[PDB]
RNA sequence: AGCGUGUGCCUACCCUACGCCGGCAGGCGCGGGUAACCCGUUGAACCCCAUUCGUGAUGGGGAUCGGGGAUUGCAAUUAUUCCCCAUGAACGAGGAAUUCCCAGUAAGUGCGGGUCAUAAGCUUGCGUUGAUUAAGUCCCUGCCCUUUGUACACACCGCCCG
C-alpha cells in the first residue's frame, strides 16, 4: 500500500544481520511515501532508531557547509539515484540500501589513549548503532569525495558506491575505510 | 452542515472548509496537484491516498493558506485535510467512523492531528544567534 | 590642443551654460548648482592679475584656500597657489588640467619612505 | 548537428588567437574591450544565432561581426555600451579594442604623470589609487 | 566677524545635534525623539517609563 | 590530467554513438561525456535526437539529471 | 514570511502607492499615511521548475584599474555612495595552532532597527529552510567541597641555596 516515491516497495526487502535488525528501519509500518517527514527524532537518545533509514541518508547527503538546509535538494538526489540503481542492478533499490549499510560499518574500532602527541590506542567492539551511525556517514562522503571536480553528477556518484558498497568491492570509498579501521584494530587487539 | 479548523506549523495557518461537497479538494482554489512544491506532492496527499477517495468522496474542501514558507505551508495543508475530515465526521457522522479515521491518521504519523510546537528561539547578544558565540580570541 | 574635438580658443569665448556640457558629472552638476560668492571673488583675482601682468610675463603667484576650484578653461596660464595644511604651494596652469580640482595639486602628504621596524 | 568539415580551429582577429570551439558568443571574450556583455549585443545585431560555435561560421558572418567592432555607432548600438563614451582629446564615441587598450590607457596614466597630479603620481608610485586604505592589504609583491 | 563665526553650515551631520541633558554629541539616541546620550537615556529610563522586562 | 574532448561530432565517434548507447540500459550526459570523450552539450543535446529516433527509452527528466534506457 | 520603522521643541532631515520620460542609477507631477485606516496581502532571498554551460584558472572568482552618467551636500579631488561598458589578479579547500555549539540547535538565506544630509562587509533583533553527533567523563583546561603537607601569607608570579 505504501512505496516509497509512489513506485518502490517495501515487502521484498529483507535484512540479512541480526546485530542491524532491531536498529535499521522500515520493512514493516516505518514505509513511507516520501523522505521528508519532520520529526522530533533528536528528542531523546535511541529515537532515532525509529525513524525511516531514507531519511537518515537525505539528512547525511547535506553536510557541507554550502548545502547545510537543503532537504529538497537532498531528497531529489535519493530519488534520481533510486533510479540509477535500478537500472544498473534490475531489482528493488531498497534491498541494496540494507545491504549496503550492512556492509559497510566497521565491527571493531580503537579507542585512543595517550598523552601530548603520543598514541597508544586500544581495539574494542563496536555498537550496532554506530555501526549504522559510520555506515550512511562513510557511503555519504564517498559520494561527496567522489562527484567534487568531476563531470559526474551526485545521483550517479552515489549509485555508483551505493551498488559497490552492497557487493563488497574495494572500489568503493566506504569499505576502504572499513577494513583499514578494522586493520590498525586488529594491530593492537 | 460546514465545518472550518486550522492546522498548524511554525508560523502557516492552513484552514479548511468541510461542507457536503462531491471530493473536490481546493488550496487557495487550485488543485493539490498544481501546489508549486511537488516534490511533496505525496506529502499534500497522504490524508487521501491513506483513506482513499471514497471517504473524501461526500465533502468539498477550500483550504485557505498564509504565513511560513513552503514547507511550512505543505505541513499545515495536510494537518487541516485531516483535522477537518475527522471534525466532519464527529459532527455529521458517527464516533465509529472517527475513530476508524483517527487510528489510521495518527498510525502513519502523529502530527496529522497535533500541532508541531517548537518554534524559533531569540538571538542574544554575544552571538550570531540563539546558542551560537561569536569567535574569541587570546593575548 | 582640444578638449573633447575643440581648441582653447573657442573655450575662451564658450559660454557659461555651453561648456557645461563638455565637463564629467561632478564638475558639471558643480556648475548647475552654482559657482559661491568666494569663487566668483577668485577669478576676479586672475583677471586682476592678468591685465597688469607684463605682456611677456606669467603673473605673480596668488595664495588661495580653494582647493574646490575647478580650473575653468578662462583659468590657464595663472599662478596659483593652493594650501597644503602647512604651506601654500606653487601651481602653473596649463591647458591640459582644464576639469580637475585645484586641490590635488598640492600634495598634502609627505610620500611615506620606511626604516627600520622597531619592537613590533 | 552532424559532422563538420570546414573546421576554423583557431580564428586569428584583430592579432588575437581566439579559440574557435568554444560557443560563438563567449569566443569573442578573448579579446581585450570585449566582455560578455559586449560579444552578445554585436551577435544578435548581426543576426546570427548563438547556439552555433565559432568554427562553423561563414566567413561573411566571421567579416561581418568585425566590422561591427570598428565603427558600431551605424548598427543602432547606443553610446552606453563603449568603452570610452566622451574622450578627453577628441570627444569621440567609440569601443576601443586589443591593439589599442594598452595604447590609450597608457596616454591616459601619461596623461595623469605630465599634469602632476594626485591619481598620476598615486599611479606612478605603484600604490592604490581609488581611496583604499593602505595599512594592513595590498602586502602581496611589495617589499 | 558679523557674516563669520557661527557662519559654517550646520544644518545636518554628528555635530549639529547633542544631546539634551548632556550637551554632548557622542552615543546619541534619536529614535522616538529622544536625542539622549546613550548614558543619560540610562539613567532617567525608569522615569520615562521604558521598563526592562526581558 | 586534463580533459581533451571534441565539441562537436566525429566521424568515428559517431559510430560509437549511434549503436551501443542503445546497448547500455543506462544512458545519462555524465557517462557519455566519459566513454566516449565528449563535452556535456554533446552528450546533452546529442542524445535529445535519439529520443525522436524512437530508440531509446526516457526515464525521467531534470534539470540536473537526465536518465536514459534502452528500450526492450 | 516575521520582528519593525515612518512627516521631528530647537531641527534642516520620510515611509512612500500611481501615471509619464529614461537601458539603468534616477527625473518630473500627483495622491495616501502622526498610522491594525497608507506604503502593505509588507507579491524577500535561498528553496522549487525549465534552457544554456561542461572539469579548464572555464562563463567559478571578483580584486585592481580606464572612460562616461546620476543622485546627497555649502564642499565629493586622497575615488561619499549609486548606475553602464571594459580590465579580469590571488585563490585548486588551507601547516603549527585555535573558536563556537545539544533541537526548530548548528549552518545556509534574506529582512528590519541603531548609526543615517549621503551610507552597513558592523552590531542588534526577526523570520524562512533546516541537520549530523551526545544524553557521557574528569584525560586536558579550569571551578568547587572534604581529609593534609607546608620554614608560603605587599600568599608558587611564593619562600630560598650555592
Ligand atoms: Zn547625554
Amino acid at each position: 500500500d505504501i512505496k516509497l516515491f509512489g513506485k518502490w516497495s517495501t515487502d521484498d526487502v529483507q535484512i540479512n544481520d541480526i546485530s542491524l535488525q532491531d536498529y535499521i528501519a522500515v520493512k514493516e509500518k516505518y514505509a513511507k511515501y516520501l523522505p521528508h517527514s519532520a520529526g522530533r527524532y533528536a528528542a531523546k537518545r535511541f529515537r532515532k532508531a525509529q525513524c525511516p533509514i531514507v531519511e537518515r541518508l537525505t539528512n547525511s547527503m547535506m553536510m557541507h557547509g554550502r548545502n547545510n538546509g537543503k532537504k529538497l535538494m537532498t531528497v531529489r538526489i535519493v530519488k534520481h539515484a533510486f533510479e540509477i540503481i535500478h537500472l544498473l542492478t534490475g531489482e528493488n533499490p531498497l534491498q541494496v540500501l540494507v545491504n549496503a549499510i550492512i556492509n559497510s560499518g566497521p565491527r571493531e574500532d580503537s579507542t585512543r589513549i595517550g598523552r601530548a602527541g603520543t598514541v597508544r590506542r586500544q581495539a574494542v567492539d563496536v555498537s550496532p548503532l554506530r555501526r549504522v551511525n559510520q555506515a550512511i556517514w562513510l557511503l555519504c562522503t564517498g559520494a561527496r569525495e567522489a562527484a567534487f571536480r568531476n563531470i559526474k553528477t551526485i545521483a550517479e556518484c552515489l549509485a555508483d558506491e551505493l551498488i559497490n558498497a552492497a557487493k563488497g568491492s574495494s572500489n568503493s570509498y566506504a569499505i576502504k575505510k572499513k577494513d583499514e579501521l578494522e586493520r590498525v584494530a586488529k594491530s593492537n587487539r | 452542515q460546514s465545518v472550518q479548523v486550522f492546522g498548524r506549523k511554525k508560523t502557516a495557518t492552513a484552514v479548511a472548509h468541510c461542507k457536503r461537497g462531491n471530493g473536490l479538494i481546493k488550496v487557495n482554489g487550485r488543485p493539490l496537484e498544481m501546489i508549486e512544491p511537488r516534490t511533496l506532492q505525496y506529502k499534500l496527499l497522504e490524508p487521501v491516498l491513506l483513506l482513499g477517495k471514497e471517504r473524501f468522496a461526500g465533502v468539498d474542501i477550500r483550504v485557505r493558506v498564509k504565513g511560513g514558507g513552503h514547507v511550512a505551508q505543505i505541513y499545515a495543508i495536510r494537518q487541516s485535510i485531516s483535522k477537518a475530515l475527522v471534525a466532519y465526521y464527529q459532527k455529521y457522522v458517527d464516533e465509529a467512523s472517527k475513530k476508524e479515521i483517527k487510528d489510521i491518521l495518527i498510525q502513519y504519523d502523529r502530527t496529522l492531528l497535533v500541532a508541531d510546537p517548537r518554534r524559533c528561539e531569540s538571538k542574544k547578544f554575544g552571538g550570531p544567534g540563539a546558542r551560537a558565540r561569536y569567535q574569541k580570541s587570546y593575548r | 590642443f582640444t578638449y573633447r574635438g575643440v581648441d582653447l580658443d573657442q573655450l575662451l569665448d564658450m559660454s557659461y551654460e555651453q561648456l557645461m556640457q563638455l565637463y564629467s558629472a561632478r564638475q558639471r552638476r558643480r556648475l548647475n548648482r552654482g559657482l559661491r560668492r568666494k569663487q566668483h571673488s577668485l577669478l576676479k583675482r586672475l583677471r586682476k592679475a592678468k591685465k597688469e601682468a607684463p605682456p611677456m610675463e606669467k603673473p605673480e603667484v596668488v595664495k588661495t584656500h580653494l582647493r574646490d576650484m575647478i580650473i575653468l578653461p578662462e583659468m590657464v596660464g595663472s599662478m596659483v597657489g593652493v594650501y597644503n595644511g602647512k604651506t601654500f604651494n606653487q601651481v602653473e596652469i596649463k591647458p591640459e588640467m582644464i576639469g580637475h580640482y585645484l586641490g590635488e595639486f598640492s600634495i598634502t602628504y609627505k610620500p611615506v619612505k620606511h626604516g627600520r621596524p622597531g619592537i613590533g | 548537428l552532424v559532422i563538420p568539415e570546414k573546421f576554423q580551429h583557431i580564428l586569428r582577429v584583430l592579432n588575437t588567437n581566439i579559440d574557435g570551439r568554444r560557443k560563438i558568443a563567449f569566443a569573442i571574450t578573448a579579446i581585450k574591450g570585449v566582455g560578455r556583455r559586449y560579444a552578445h549585443v554585436v551577435l544578435r545585431k548581426a543576426d546570427i544565432d548563438l547556439t552555433k560555435r565559432a568554427g562553423e561560421l561563414t566567413e561573411d558572418e566571421v567579416e561581418r561581426v568585425i566590422t561591427i567592432m570598428q565603427n558600431p555607432r551605424q548598427y543602432k548600438i547606443p553610446d552606453w555600451f563603449l568603452n570610452r563614451q566622451k574622450d578627453v582629446k577628441d570627444g569621440k564615441y567609440s569601443q576601443v579594442l586589443a591593439n589599442g587598450l594598452d595604447n590609450k590607457l597608457r596616454e591616459d596614466l601619461e596623461r595623469l604623470k605630465k599634469i602632476r597630479a594626485h591619481r598620476g603620481l598615486r599611479h606612478f608610485w605603484g600604490l592604490r589609487v581609488r581611496g583604499q586604505h593602505t595599512k594592513t592589504t595590498g602586502r602581496r609583491g611589495r617589499t | 566677524h558679523q557674516q563669520l563665526y557661527w557662519s559654517h553650515p550646520r544644518k545636518f551631520g554628528q555635530g549639529s545635534r547633542s544631546c539634551r541633558v548632556c550637551s554632548n554629541r557622542h552615543g546619541l539616541i534619536r529614535k522616538y525623539g529622544l536625542n539622549m546620550c546613550r548614558q543619560c537615556f540610562r539613567q532617567y529610563a525608569k522615569d520615562i517609563g521604558f521598563i526592562k522586562l526581558d | 590530467d586534463k580533459l581533451n574532448n571534441l565539441v562537436l561530432f566525429d566521424k568515428a565517434t559517431y559510430d560509437k554513438l549511434c549503436k551501443e548507447v542503445p546497448n547500455y540500459k543506462l544512458i545519462t550526459p555524465a557517462v557519455v561525456s566519459e566513454r566516449l570523450k565528449i563535452r556535456g552539450s554533446l552528450a546533452r543535446a546529442a542524445l535529445q535526437e535519439l529520443l525522436s529516433k524512437g530508440l531509446i527509452k526516457l526515464v525521467s527528466k531534470h534539470r540536473a539529471q537526465v536518465i536514459y534506457t534502452r528500450n526492450t
